[PDB]
């Protein structure tokens, strides 16, 4: 049936709307479950590594595994408690961790392919083509795009060069990556990281395991890190119908010190990401998470210490909460880097009807 | 035959035809020669063309937007499956027919889009452009107590060339330093220019002054206006505040010379960003919004 | 290495079919190279390639199909089409291709193995194979089947020949435990030997007997080898001994 009820910690007194709370350790369930939608809402819920790029990818995979296992029943047809189980899976994901603006797109999809198919077919014939439709999809509106921006980028860059950065975005990464490797550039980057997710610290690594030159810092320490360096760049999650920059947590104070120190920004985004939705603020539906992500004493995530904190439902008259998606200024952010090349975020819906 | 030759061929005259027009006559007869019944013989070739064009610029931009237009045109024309004669005849046609089209849309410019000088709104005009000075030469006839503002143009003194044109008009006009640009922001209604291109961020690709410009109209609110002919859309991306594909060096920091040599090779070309824009004079309607950005979308269908 | 035309004529015709393997692609056309009629490299237009999302189909490595429009035969210059070619047409366009290839696996191994140019022995193989009989590949398998296209002209190389027969010509593991207790054995197990390569023998232990059986198309082994097997039970049951099979 489920559960709920038991939340952790003061519930404070502003931003209060969205889901935050719960099944961290499972007791109890309906009996016709798939296990495999559950392991991932799991993952995605205690993960330090997934920013916006590979979520939907992960999700279609785990889409595609389904219909791979998809037995149709020897009485009802292929989609009759299909549906019910479908809603089951998209409550449950919800529980753990909000769908995004990509998987929402990815479950609009789903639904015109149920349509496409309508009820009429045996197993083996049609799930064999949707497969392969679905992958052929995949390889279209995704990687293919994203090389597409990859070689935007590499054009981008003329002579010399020193950058900062920041954010988990998988393009980004294989962007420098490709900098570093096969264009042989004079690439220097800087890295910076936040609290609530270690991203910078993964693309350290990352840089590490090809052997970059690189500075390390952090939101804070920014004003001596100017004193020759030009450019900078961010990863964005998704736009909405007003071209304002719907992302991640640390990007918008970083915008507008560029803005201030004289040479501007640039961000990268994908055809598909998108929406109709509309908002012009963080308060309306943002990515609240447990206070747990402001427990540990810097350096590094497991080294538990009994220092000075280490409570909050005892502490009488105190608010701790931390916010992880944004909407950053608009005019801020010059270039954006599409499928259509370059363009001005200005466009905002320009795809969006063109569907 | 060249393309080259046919725009050495004007120069002392000029002063009427829109260059990307002329451009893409030239264009239009280097093909009709050679047969442009086939695609693989041809359009490989203009390509090349194209190329060598570019290679051989001096210091000319819009050269590169004409031919892409002129692509795009070329692309659309064979999407109606009938024949190859016809539609290739079709295509003949509209090189000149282009040509004839500018003029009308100079006229179009210069009687519907000119109220924007009428209440003795004095005028801040740099950047000279033929669209910008046929309006006023065309407002002169009516009489609406119009004044000019020059900022002084020193690529090589085309300010003078310019105070020569308004003085066929007989309408007073002063000299302006653009050093005291801070100065005279005050009498002065609105800073209108002419330029080179529009890009795909939005702002505007131009000449020797432009940037400190646009600040300064930022500054003090009185709005900042772009007035053309409408094709230069050319596919480029000035994503910084200090570049652009450059025909010059980029701030050349010159060695310890001596008896005062290399000194003059002050940035003849600047950009400022795309919320500068208070309005767009173009042909194909007053749109500027995002105009330029939405018609590039439409060329490349993205 | 792979160069030169598969067909009797260098450029194509007016009409006549091809197939393309896309590189890279939105400026003009295509200019990219082919898998039917020659490697060398001919154009396409982006006009005749949108017929009913256009950017994100074709792009890199993709099969398509393609029709010769305009043929510049003097010094090259082919003009392409995807539009004009119809969806019946496109199935044997597919099959020609198909075929197109396999030919050209049949002549790869030869030119690699005798170190020899493959545009020598295209020559050799495509006159009495490719005018006469209709397509190589089916002549190949009617030589193969019997031997009546090969014939036409005298062989310069017997090796090459040799080793593709063999390449056209599966082996499928099989263990007998033989564990005899008997009188007379040895003349049982030459009587066994005597009727099951009527295949590949091998002997490394002595009770263990190691057989690889041919197999046709695959499928085909499950028939042979337990045939084997029961003649291997029908061998020692009259003598006085046992054999054991996994």
């Amino acid at each position: 049936p489920g559960i709920s009820s038991v939340i952790p910690t003061v519930l404070e007194q502003s931003f209060d709307n969205s889901s935050l709370i719960s099944v961290k350790e499972l007791l109890l369930n309906k009996d016709l479950i798939h296990p495999s939608i559950l392991l991932l809402t799991s993952h995605l819920a205690h993960y330090k590594i997934v920013g916006s790029i590979p979520r939907c990818i992960a999700m279609l995979e785990v889409f595609q595994i389904v219909i791979k296992d998809y037995q149709t029943p020897k009485g009802t047809t292929l989609s009759r408690n299909l549906t019910s189980y479908l809603s089951h899976q998209i409550d449950l994901l919800k529980k753990a961790r909000p769908l995004s603006v990509t998987m929402g797109n990815a479950i609009r999809w789903l639904k015109q392919e149920i349509s496409l198919i309508d009820p009429s077919t045996p197993d083996k014939a049609a799930k064999k083509d949707l497969c392969e439709k679905i992958g052929q999809f995949a390889k279209e509106k995704i990687e293919l795009a994203d090389q597409l921006i990859i070689d935007n980028a590499s054009t981008q860059i003329e002579e010399s060069t020193t950058i900062v950065t920041y954010g988990s975005s998988k393009v980004l990464t294989e962007l420098l990556l490709h900098n570093a490797i096969s264009l042989k550039k004079n690439i220097k980057v800087i890295v910076v990281d936040s609290r609530p997710l270690f991203e910078g610290r993964k693309m350290a690594e990352t840089l590490r395991n090809a052997g970059v030159n690189v500075m390390y810092a952090l939101i804070t320490s920014l004003d001596t890190i100017f004193n020759d360096v030009d450019y900078v760049f961010l990863g964005a999650h998704s736009i909405l119908s007003n071209g304002f920059l719907y992302s991640r947590a640390g990007t918008a104070m970083l915008a507008m010190s560029a803005k201030r120190r004289n040479i501007p920004v640039l961000v990268c985004c994908e055809s598909l990401k998108f929406s109709q939705r509309v908002q012009l603020d963080s308060v309306t539906f943002n990515e609240l998470a447990d206070p747990n992500d402001l427990v540990n004493i810097d350096y590094e995530n497991p080294v538990e210490r009994r220092g000075n904190k280490g409570a909050l439902l005892n502490q009488f008259i105190k608010e701790r909460k931390f916010e992880k998606k944004k909407l950053a200024m608009e005019n801020k952010p010059k270039g954006n880097k599409i499928g259509g090349k370059k363009g001005s975020e200005g466009e905002s819906k320009d795809a969006s009807n063109e569907e | 035959f060249n393309i080259t030759e046919t725009y050495l061929r004007f120069l002392e005259e000029d002063t009427e035809m829109t260059m990307p027009i002329a451009a893409i006559e030239a264009l239009v007869t280097l093909l009709r020669i050679k047969t442009p019944e086939t695609a693989a013989e041809m359009i490989n070739t203009i390509k090349s063309s194209t190329e060598e064009l570019i290679k051989s610029i001096p210091n000319s931009v819009s050269l590169r937007a004409g031919c892409d237009i002129f692509m795009r045109f070329v692309l659309r024309n064979l999407h109606l499956y009938g024949d190859w004669e016809n539609c290739k005849q079709h295509l003949i046609e509209n090189g000149q027919l282009f040509v004839s089209r500018a003029k009308k849309s100079r006229n179009k410019i210069a009687e519907i889009g000119v109220d924007f000088i009428a209440d003795d709104d004095i005028i801040l005009v740099h950047g000279y452009s033929r669209a910008v000075f046929s309006l006023l030469n065309h407002a002169a006839n009516k009489f609406i107590r119009f004044r000019c503002v020059v900022t002084e143009s020193r690529p090589s003194k085309q300010g003078n060339q310019l105070y020569t044109l308004l003085e066929q008009k007989g309408i007073p006009v002063t000299l302006i330093v653009d050093s005291a640009v801070g100065a005279v922001i005050d009498k002065v209604d609105k800073v209108f220019v002419g330029a080179e291109g529009v890009a795909e961020s939005g702002g505007i690709i131009n000449l020797v002054g432009t940037y400190s410009v646009g600040v300064l109209a930022h500054n003090a609110r009185k709005p900042f206006y772009v007035v053309t002919e409408s094709h230069k859309f050319v596919r480029m991306f000035p994503l910084s505040s200090d570049d652009l594909p450059m025909a010059g060096p980029p701030l050349d920091f010159t060695r310890r010379t001596d008896d005062l040599e290399d000194a003059l090779r002050g940035p003849t070309i600047d950009y400022t960003a795309q919320e500068y824009i208070t309005a767009l004079i173009t042909d194909l309607g007053v749109l500027t919004p995002s105009a330029v950005s939405e018609e590039l979308i439409k060329m490349w269908y993205d | 290495t792979s160069h030169c035309r598969f067909y009797e004529n260098k450029y194509p015709e007016i009409d006549d079919i091809v197939m393309v393997n896309v590189q890279q692609i939105a400026e003009m056309g295509a200019y990219v190279k082919l898998l039917e009629y020659d490697n060398i490299e001919g154009m396409i237009l982006l006009s005749e390639l949108s017929r009913r999302s256009i950017q994100k189909l074709i792009r890199v490595g993709k099969n398509d199909v393609a029709v010769v429009l305009r043929v510049d035969k003097e010094k090259g210059y082919i003009d392409l089409s995807k539009r004009r070619v119809s969806s019946e047409d496109i199935i044997k366009c597919e099959e020609k291709y198909q075929k197109s290839k396999t030919v050209h696996s049949i002549l790869r191994y030869c030119a690699e193995k005798f170190q020899i140019p493959l545009e020598e022995l295209y020559k050799t193989i495509a006159w009495p194979l490719s005018r006469k009989f209709g397509h190589a590949y089916e002549a190949f398998k009617l030589s193969i089947i019997d031997e009546t296209v090969w014939e036409g002209i005298e062989p310069p190389s017997k090796d090459v020949l040799d080793e593709l027969k063999n390449y056209i010509s599966v082996k499928i593991r099989a263990d007998v435990e033989v564990s005899c207790f008997s009188y007379e054995g040895i003349d049982a197990i030459k009587d066994a030997l005597k009727s099951a390569e009527d295949v590949k023998v091998k002997l490394v232990a002595a009770p263990l007997y190691v057989l690889t059986t041919q197999a046709l198309d695959k499928q085909k082994g499950i028939e042979q080898l337990e045939s084997a097997i029961e003649k291997i039970t029908e061998v020692i049951t009259k003598y006085g001994g046992v054999c054991n099979i996994t």
